[PDB]
RNA sequence: GACGGAGGGGUACCACCAGACGUGGAGUCUGCGGCUCAAUCUGACUCAACGCGCGCACCUCACCAGGCCCGGACGCGCGGAGGACCGACAGCCGGGCGCGCUUUCGCGAUCGCGCGGGUGGUGGUGCAUGGCCGCUCCCAGCCCGUGGCGCGAGCCGUCUGCUCCAUUGCGACAACGAGCGAGACCCCGGCCGCGGGCGCCGCGGGACGGCCCGCGGCAGCGGGAGGACGGCGGGGCGAUAGCAGGUCUGUGAUGCCCUCAGACGCCCUGGGCCGCACGCGCGCUACACUGGCGGGGCCAGCCGGCGCCCGCCAGGACGCGCGGAGCCCCCGCCGUGGCCGGGACCGCGGGCUGGAACGCCCCCGCGCACCAGGAAUGUCUUGUAGGCGCCCGCCCCCACCGCG
């Protein structure tokens, strides 16, 4: 689950042109993109059917802003490990956006496509830096501290 | 006789190497060093800070 | 890919580390006259090599190297290893003044010779300064000829106090010299900016 | 593949009716009045729960494929918190016997085959699971 | 306390020129010292017995001990080497192996 | 003959272990010695109260012994690798072990 | 120097604004005082005592009621190898142990005694001490050489200007050059290369208030950007001078006093430390519907074994080489009722661990307060608070604790 070398272990070859990584809150998604019919699969499951039923629109959000026709013609195999459900829904939208953009690459269309995503939602194509802080002695919380009995 | 009244086993008698103290053996990695005894000998074991 | 977690090898390395620290203490106790500073184990395949950094090798060697021979078999017996396979190689350490552990030993002897605390401390300071320490500090604490406890610190030159460089550039040695009235603990701190291996982070060498 | 295309819950409920209709498993009816998991307190109120658990356990063994997961591992998949104590609640594994009974029926049925360590789904059972999945689609 | 146990301690002292001892309770008696009983197999002298003999030798000064990490570290003295030679019926020709 | 001999280097200090790695790779490079397989670091940790007594706000000293282990794969004659062990630079306090 | 209910500057969620989330109320867990005791071993009491001195059936364990020896070395005067000493069967006493007694067989200086001298002691005195830590101080301050000023104590440097997280800088200046602390450093994290790879793990880069615009001799300041990352990201280290802070019960650290074979040595059995009219400090679980209860989905990380069969679980047997959360989401149900909220108590019973329960686990009962907590008070600014799991430390078993 922790950044293990298990990219090809799920699927052997299959001409996966790209192997993007999207990471949010200790959750990493390796997304493999090849020419397809517009199918996207996450954890060997249809992308539309995702566990947080409320957050199932967040996963499909990059497809909507970029356009279905641009997405059509791509097949993506995404494997998410680490982290938790909401971060895994944030990681896959980031992985999908980065991987679809990789097909355009250094093109002027990519610069527009990166800007198009960055305008609807910035950090959709940019990793979120926030990470958990450590517990410090004298407090149950990272910054919280024990109640002072006297004074 | 004397032997039957001498060190009969009731439980393990475990001591910190260097201190001979039963309290706080700290055998987390089989290092039976006292909590206080360990701080004097940590550099020698090579244990280091951040 | 599949790995068993027994990894007994990590335990083996750790047990030797604890053994090295049992050696450090035993070397300091019996070989105080020798001027022993530090110990390490080569721990070769089947054989034990201990290299001891020490002020004088001959005193540790002994007539016909007999003293070393007894020590090699005492350690071999204690650590349940082949007698004689254990070999200690004593290394004279040059720049004796820089090695704090030799200097607490010298100061402790002077204090037991009843040298005045200022006289004994100043003698240790000059030897370290001649060996090139940028700063030498000796602190003597306890009941100095009084029933009340003082803490006279004698220091000369520049000595750093905090930071990771304290680990690299400061040799801090602690002794517990025993006097009739009561224990007098002495700390000798010696700081060398030029230790060859590393440079002071703060110092900027600049150029012409 | 197939069992994924149909939502997991819409497959398990339909498969529960299928595994009661085809006569697969056959509830022990001695475990019918028992509560799965030391963790819970009031026992299943479904009354067809054995069939839901049976269809869920085959669906797990199908997605496991050659992983060949054990019965204790399946019990840790039905682990919940033991709530109702002043001491803070912690996760507690499900009853091993219930799952052991379910896996035993599948081995006799040959829906699941025995393997080194834990048992895994047999090809004959996989055929039933995927045809049902595609049929729901 | 048996005389043969005393003999083995002296025999170990010429053989190793030293001895290491630990605590009062017996863990395999003292591992590393062995004597043979006439109708007995190779046997270990008890930690209690070895402690008594070596301490008696130490007061006279047969051995000098340093205590580190819960272990005595006896080293044979010159006076002790003379004593061990009389004890084992040895001569000035014999020198301790180390 | 031709067996596989597993060398494992266990060292507390990273720079010391990296030096052993350089010598082992260099001596066996001709013998097809494998590149270093770095083990997940064993960050054995003891956290103890700084005070001998219980007085003061409880403070904690966080001590971490990191052990770095490199596994080496060489397939060749046994006699050569026995000599290869002598050839590689000896680092004091660092251990090597060969398992067939 | 210290203090000021003196002035002027600052500065901090250990301080407040603005908000959050609590304690105090209750039931429990667990310390502390008081009480009772055979003993309830003690340390310490504002911050800087009170889940603190790293998990008390025995051991720990220092306390109480019985008991057992030497583990009193060594050296001298004396005695002594056919008896210095030392062992015991059976009964008898004694929880008990030739422990002793009756008794009548063993053994061999393993030496006895007196004296001198030890070896010990969780025994005292932390206000005799070392060492270590806590606190002043989440401070930014401390100081030297040479010169100047005063009889001097003591000043100047070391600044009543500005700036900064900060003697952090700049502009000055009877001061002129330094040093320590601050910064740098170190560990970690996030991002990008390169090399390796049983396993993600080795070596480097990147960010500097650099750019842009305003404002500022300046030091900087406010924005705008680009950029994983923006202006102390979180930790480690920690000046100077002290405290008569704490630890002699961590220590072959230790002065001195006590003890020192009817032992304060070291063990052995039993019992306490865990009692409890009560007062108080951490915590924990609740007071419900944003909830409880049933199935189903299923998600980690410090870091990490499993299978099969039986048992209601708890747990067991027999094997082998391995492996993973709650919350939340989804569908039902109860439905404002101290109710199915809550789970305190208490009666059988089933397990476990150990030598032994009084320890723990579990099954059917049983169904306490509490319907939101007065006067007070505490912690906290982003992956933070809070909610929610999980691991480890000590450990036979055991966490409402600590550290992660």
């Amino acid at each position: 689950d922790l950044l293990e070398r298990n990219d090809i272990e799920v699927r052997e070859r299959d001409k996966y042109t790209v192997h993007t990584l999207g990471k949010k809150k200790n959750s990493v998604a390796v997304a493999f993109v090849k020419a397809g019919k517009g199918d996207i699969l996450v954890n060997n499951v249809p992308l539309a059917l995702v566990r947080p039923e409320i957050l199932r629109t967040k996963v499909s959000e990059p497809i909507m802003i970029l356009g279905e026709s641009l997405f059509k013609g791509l097949d993506m195999n995404i494997k998410v490990a680490g982290g938790g459900h909401v971060s895994q829904i944030y990681a896959v939208r980031q992985a999908i956006s980065r991987g679809v953009l990789a097909s355009v690459k250094d093109e002027a269309a990519r610069s527009e496509l990166r800007a198009k995503l960055v305008s609807y939602d910035r950090q959709l194509v940019v990793s979120d830096p926030r990470r958990c802080e450590a517990k410090k002695f004298g407090g149950r919380g990272a910054r919280a501290r024990r109640q002072k009995s006297y004074r | 006789m004397r032997e039957t009244e001498f060190c009969t086993h009731i439980a393990h008698k475990r001591e910190c190497r260097i201190c001979g103290n039963y309290n706080s053996v700290y055998r987390k990695y089989g290092l039976f060093i006292c909590r206080r005894c360990f701080k004097e000998n940590a550099g020698k074991i090579g244990f280091v800070k951040l | 890919v599949r790995r068993d977690e027994e990894n007994v090898y990590y335990s083996k390395y750790l047990n030797d580390c604890i053994m090295e620290a049992e050696l450090h203490e035993f070397f300091s106790r019996e070989l105080v006259d020798a001027g022993y500073a530090s110990c390490s184990l080569c721990r070769t395949i089947d054989s034990i090599c201990v290299i001891i950094q020490c002020a004088e090798p001959e005193v540790v060697m002994g007539d016909n190297h007999y003293r070393l021979h007894k020590i090699e078999y005492l350690l071999a017996g204690r650590f349940m290893c082949d007698p004689k396979n254990f070999n200690i190689w004593v290394d004279k350490i040059i720049k004796r003044g820089l090695s704090a552990e030799i200097m607490v030993d010298n100061l402790r002897a002077k204090l037991e010779e009843a040298m005045p605390i200022r006289r004994a401390a100043y003698s240790i300071i000059r030897t370290a300064m001649r060996a090139g320490a940028a700063g030498c500090e000796v602190i003597v604490a306890g009941k100095l000829r009084a029933q009340r406890a003082r803490a006279n610190k004698f220091k000369e030159g520049c000595l750093i106090s905090t930071g990771h460089p304290k680990r690299i550039f400061l040799a801090e040695a602690t002794r517990h010299i025993k006097m009739r009235q009561g224990v007098i603990g002495v700390k000798v701190r010696i700081y060398n900016p030029n230790i060859r291996g590393a440079v002071m982070p703060d110092k900027i060498e600049i150029g012409a | 593949s197939s069992v994924t295309r149909v939502p997991a819950d819409v497959f398990i409920n339909s498969f529960a009716a299928h595994l009661k209709n085809r006569g697969i498993i056959k509830c022990p009816a001695f475990t019918d009045y028992v509560k799965t998991g030391v963790s819970r307190q009031y026992a299943p109120r479904d009354a067809d729960w054995f069939y839901i658990k049976a269809a869920s356990v085959i669906r797990h063994f199908y997605i496991s494929g050659s992983h060949s997961i054990g019965v204790a591992g399946l019990a840790r998949k039905y682990s919940s918190l033991q709530k109702g104590k002043t001491t803070p609640h912690h996760t507690k594994r499900a009853s091993c016997k219930v799952i052991r009974s379910i896996v035993s029926q599948f081995l006799g049925q040959k829906l699941l085959i025995a393997g080194e360590r834990g048992r895994h789904i047999s090809p004959n059972g996989r055929k039933m699971v995927e045809d049902f999945a595609e049929g729901l689609q | 306390i048996p005389k043969a146990v005393y003999k083995a301690v002296y025999a170990h002292l010429y053989e190793n020129a030293s001895l290491a001892l630990k605590e009062y309770w017996r863990v395999g008696n003292v591992p590393g010292i062995t004597y043979v009983d006439e109708n007995g197999k190779l046997c270990n002298p008890t930690y209690l017995h070895v402690n008594c003999i070596m301490q008696s030798l130490e007061s006279r000064g047969v051995v000098k001990d340093t205590f580190a990490w819960r272990h005595h570290y006896y080293l044979l003295t010159e006076k002790g080497e003379q004593f061990i030679r009389k004890e084992l019926d040895l001569t000035d020709d014999v020198l301790p192996t180390p | 003959m031709h067996q596989k001999y597993t060398i494992i280097v266990v060292g507390k200090d990273l720079k010391l272990v990296e030096r052993y790695v350089k010598s082992i790779v260099k001596e066996g490079r001709a013998f097809g010695i494998s590149g270093p397989c770095r083990a997940p670091v064993r960050r054995l940790t003891i956290t103890t109260r700084k005070s001998p007594c219980g007085e003061g706000t409880n403070t904690w000293h966080r001590f971490e012994l990191r052990m770095y282990k490199r596994t080496f794969w060489v397939t060749c004659g046994g006699n050569d690798i026995s000599t290869i062990l002598s050839k590689t630079v000896v680092i004091p306090g660092i251990q090597v072990t060969v398992e067939v």
